[PDB]
């Protein structure tokens, strides 16, 4: 399906950056950033 | 506006920033596809700091 | 319409997925979007 | 030489001035006794970033 | 002797315990040496 | 012995610097790390 993940570092910022949203300010504002990016990856034709 | 006028960074850069008055326009990005990385920000800031402390 | 306690930094998060739409392509953002939701779930999104 | 002519931080926020070149003889502490914060930094820098953008 | 891989580093270490026993006293470094070593005994540290 | 932590967000940076020297270059170099510490804060009179 997917290759070896061409960026890990790209990748590791990522995951890093929803951690720190999920420790800092809680899991409902994690899955508030969460739903704004799927609906705005879906803008370009991301799914 | 091509590709090159925008910028690309991910959240974590963003966020850093954000934090320290970094306007990313202004950075080189020197990452895979032109990203900006850590230590882009981190160049862009040391030789500021310098311009300012011989202003 | 859910409340934005932080809209700056949204802006960021959205600025991020477009970027990188447009420049590695939806692929490999719908691989950091896999990612992305995986290391949610084990926090406690979903 | 007395205990303001020193500075006084936390590992974490001297390994933040040295990632970007900030001098921390020249950061104002607004912390506990002194202790330069890592919002003292982020003020600094954004202010040195003003003022080399406007050299 | 030990090696030392990074001095810049340890120096900033070295000058922040400094600066809490000047600053603060030392039983506030005492305090937080206690601290630092039960979290790297979590590491591995002992 | 010890009252409530006065500063306990400084305490955490000490915690997190020592957490990322274990992360980033491994329980060797924190060794280290604390030893030279240890040593330095008996200078001071720190037990």
């Amino acid at each position: 399906r997917f290759p070896n993940d061409v960026d890990p570092i790209e990748t590791r910022d990522w995951l890093q950056a929803i951690e720190s949203v999920i420790r800092e300010e809680g899991v409902e504002r994690a899955q508030y950033l969460i739903d704004q990016l799927l609906a705005e990856a879906r803008k370009g034709g991301v799914n | 506006a091509e590709n090159d006028a925008y910028v690309h960074a991910t959240p974590l850069i963003r966020r850093l920033a954000r934090e320290f008055g970094v306007n990313l326009a202004k950075v080189k990005g020197t990452g895979r596809k032109g990203r900006i990385l850590r230590e882009d920000v981190q160049a862009y800031v040391k030789e500021a700091i310098k311009r300012a402390e011989a202003a």
